[PDB]
């Protein structure tokens, strides 16, 4: 297993310029690459990553091709270039992982036997994260169930270099917000969480609702997790929790006011110099 | 194309109008550059559907800012 | 005829990224890179996409210009679909300081000498310090023109908007054998929002709560700051028949934070019961 | 305009001695071709020639756009 | 205009005289926003008689400045 997988920007990056040379022309479903990077304790960090000549078939959902030779070349190519970059998965654009994913995974797997394949959706730009990272494992399911493939799901990040960093920074240079963050900014912070909150419980919802009318069947199993998720609720409302919370609000809200008192005086003294001044200046006028 | 556009300014006719609407298609950067003043000196103020459509769709369509 | 001030180079954000992650890469050795790209037309360079090259011991040089990769490179980018053409070339500068040595001008005439329009692409990696990106595109001049009462190159327009160049390239001879083009790099709306995504903060962080054992002991601290400063801003007032802002400044501090915290809280408090 | 015709060539004598042979000349071209808008007066165009020429590429066509 | 009208052919060559940052043979448009400070003493369809006034001019006289 994998405990994480940092994602560069340039992979990113390299990623979208795929997507946008080939569906430029080429209309067509995911465009799958090669994603290289260095490994770790065990994380994963994808560095960089190339485009490997693909073909589907939308029948029989196995018709497909991406080459052999091309990858293996383009890996010698970049390991000439730089050799610390080792196969450790692949990409495809498309939303969703088709039935073919399976076979590539496979192919993947033959270079790296922990291959993991990063979902990029280069087309939907959303509230975060728009790299999703997956791993397939091989078990009996434990609780006797018919064995599958299965893509388990590993957490993704975006990390970057130094000299990725500075290109970025200096690549937006007209969006970026300040790090220094002020009121504004911690306040459209909080409004972004809230939205996500909702989203993500929308998306739970959903999927509860899918799972209850049977178009899902019921997992029996992380559903129990989603219950953790409700019986972790803090029931606020106790009075131990609401003696403590009016403290602390109390406690913050002296120093709000001594701060806005303190405002208060120096805009007052400021005020009363100015008064001062432009008298002067009118006085000292005649 | 240039001095066709400053002289027949505003005149809507319909054949100068052709004339540089081809120039601008041709995409000789130099020459679409010209011929973006031009057509905008013979439609001056004309508001035609045709004239602005036609603009706009060689404007989100072409290459050689200078054109633009 | 003669190029034209005016001319610009396009940069795609993926371009200058590979470009850089390169030369830090290499560091401290020199580095060079092919550009692909298209020229489009007179006035512009678009370098669409840049790939490196195994480094060679002869450094940045027309030896180290291999052409069995960069023709296999060439072809298969293109059956990947990438068919573009050479415009130019990029190489690595550590800590010198954006400018062409004579290596670099043998390089440029011989890239010249197939593609008449190409640029030759310098960046300083340790340098380009964040927040700031030094890069800079040339092209050469030959003597015979400039020599015989012309100037290198037209200024039809006032895109010469180009600030005054780093004196280090006039020690170097910028203007004697290598004309400066000016920059600007190409950025698509997609490509903008998923770097963005970058530093983007998880919607988890803005609900988050700063730990309130940590919150009181920095009020208590910018508490005490501002008492000093309280002391000293009546001292400079009665005396006067800089408190002020270190004190606006610690103001704005512990009213962002402890605001902040208090609206986190609540929300917190609503939302999960 | 051409009977009222009064242009100071003294100030564009002592300009064009002032420039340095940089890129100015195509605005020189042009200054003079403001003072004597419609006064159909090329009198420096005519008087000074050799410095008319020693401007080329698109400065060939400011210059002709300027005697226009 | 004299009579309060806006000028077309002024404000349209201003215009591109000021889009002379991209392209300088454009300056020359600015001839579009030259009008004639004249008056024309015509009284029939083609005379043009001598008639004589004057100004109102307080202090001093103006206009044609340095030689
Ligand atoms: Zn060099």
């Amino acid at each position: 297993a994998v405990q994480k997988v940092v994602v560069h920007p340039l992979v990113l990056l390299s990623v979208v310029d795929h997507f946008n040379r080939i569906g430029k022309v080429g209309n067509q479903k995911r465009v799958v690459g090669v994603l290289l990077g260095s490994w770790q304790k065990k994380v994963l960090d994808v560095s960089n990553s190339f485009a490997v000549p693909f073909d589907e078939d939308d029948k029989d959902d196995s018709v497909w091709f991406l080459d052999h030779d091309y990858l293996e070349n383009m890996y010698g190519m970049f390991k000439k270039v730089n050799a610390r970059e080792r196969i450790v998965g692949w990409y495809h654009t498309g939303p969703k992982l088709h039935k073919n994913d399976i076979a590539i995974n496979e192919l993947m797997k033959r270079y790296c036997p922990n291959s993991v394949l990063v979902i990029i959706d280069v087309k939907p730009k959303d509230l975060g994260l728009p790299t999703e990272a997956y791993i397939s494992v091989e078990e009996v399911h434990d609780d006797g169930t018919p064995t599958s493939k299965t893509f388990e799901h590993v957490t993704s990040e975006i990390g970057a270099e130094e000299a990725e960093e500075v290109g970025v920074e200096h690549l937006l240079r007209d969006i970026k917000d300040t790090t220094v963050g002020t009121l504004s900014q911690r306040i459209t912070n909080q409004v972004h969480g809230l939205k996500g909150l909702n989203s993500k419980l929308l998306d739970i919802r959903s999927y509860l609702e899918k799972v209850a009318t049977g178009k899902l069947p019921i997992n029996h199993q992380i559903i129990y997790q989603l219950q953790d998720v409700f019986n972790l609720l803090p029931d606020v409302s106790l009075q131990e929790f609401v003696k403590a919370f009016y403290l602390k609000t109390n406690d913050q809200m002296v120093v709000v006011y001594l701060a806005s008192l303190i405002r208060s005086v120096v805009a007052l003294h400021n005020l009363i110099n100015n008064k001062i001044a432009n008298r002067d200046a009118e006085k000292k006028e005649g | 194309s240039l001095g066709l556009g400053l002289a027949a300014m505003g005149t809507a006719r319909q054949d100068v109008y052709d004339l540089l609407k081809t120039n601008l298609y041709q995409d000789d950067a130099v020459t679409g550059e010209a011929a973006g003043l031009a057509l905008g000196l013979v439609m001056l103020g004309s508001k035609n559907a045709q004239a602005i459509e036609d603009m706009v769709g060689y404007a989100q369509e072409t290459q050689h800012e200078k054109i633009l | 005829p003669a190029v034209d001030t005016a001319e610009q180079v396009y940069i795609s954000s993926l371009a200058l990224l590979k470009m850089l992650k390169h030369g830090r890469a290499g560091v401290p050795m020199e580095v060079m890179g092919l550009m692909l790209g298209e020229f489009v037309d007179d006035y512009t360079v678009r370098v669409i996409d840049v790939f490196a090259m195994p480094q060679s011991g002869t450094g940045v040089s027309v030896e180290a210009v291999d052409p069995v990769f960069q023709a296999k490179m060439l072809d298969m980018l293109k059956q990947t679909g990438r068919p573009e053409m050479v415009v130019g070339w990029y190489h690595s500068h550590p800590g010198f300081g954006c400018w062409l040595s004579g290596v670099d001008i043998n390089t440029q005439q011989s890239f010249e000498a197939l593609s008449e329009r190409a640029v030759a692409v310098v960046v300083d990696p340790i340098q380009s310090v964040k927040g700031k990106v030094v890069i800079d595109a040339f092209r050469l001049i030959n003597a015979n023109m400039m020599v015989l009462g012309h100037e290198p190159r037209q200024t039809t327009s006032n895109l010469g908007h180009l600030n005054k160049p780093s004196i280090q390239a006039l020690i170097h001879g910028l203007n004697r054998h290598y004309y400066s083009i000016t920059i600007n790099y190409r950025k698509n709306e997609l490509e903008q929002k998923m770097l963005l995504n970058l530093h983007k903060k998880s919607w988890m962080e803005g609900l988050t709560l700063q730990d309130y054992s940590e919150h009181c002991k920095h009020n208590e601290s910018v508490v005490k700051e501002m008492l000093e400063l309280a002391k000293n801003y009546n001292k400079a007032v009665e005396e006067e028949d800089d408190p002020k802002r270190h004190l606006e400044e610690h103001v704005d501090v512990l009213m962002t934070s402890n605001i902040v915290q208090c609206l986190a809280a609540m929300l917190d408090t609503v939302v999960f019961k | 305009l051409i009977r009222n015709n009064n242009t100071d060539l003294m100030i564009l004598k002592n300009t064009k001695d002032a420039v340095r042979n940089s890129v100015c000349h195509t605005a020189t071209v042009i200054a003079n071709s403001f003072m004597h808008c419609g006064t159909t007066s090329d009198q420096f165009l005519r008087d000074n020639l050799e410095w008319l020429a020693r401007a080329t590429n698109w400065a060939k066509f400011t210059a002709t756009a300027s005697l226009g | 205009s004299r009579t309060g009208h806006t000028h077309m052919p002024s404000v349209v060559g201003v215009l591109v005289f000021t889009q002379f940052w991209f392209w300088f043979p454009l300056s020359h448009f600015l001839s579009l926003a030259y009008t004639p400070t004249c008056v024309i003493g015509l009284n029939k369809d083609l005379k043009m008689p001598k008639v004589q006034y004057k100004s109102n001019c307080k202090p001093s006289t103006f206009a044609y400045p340095a030689p």
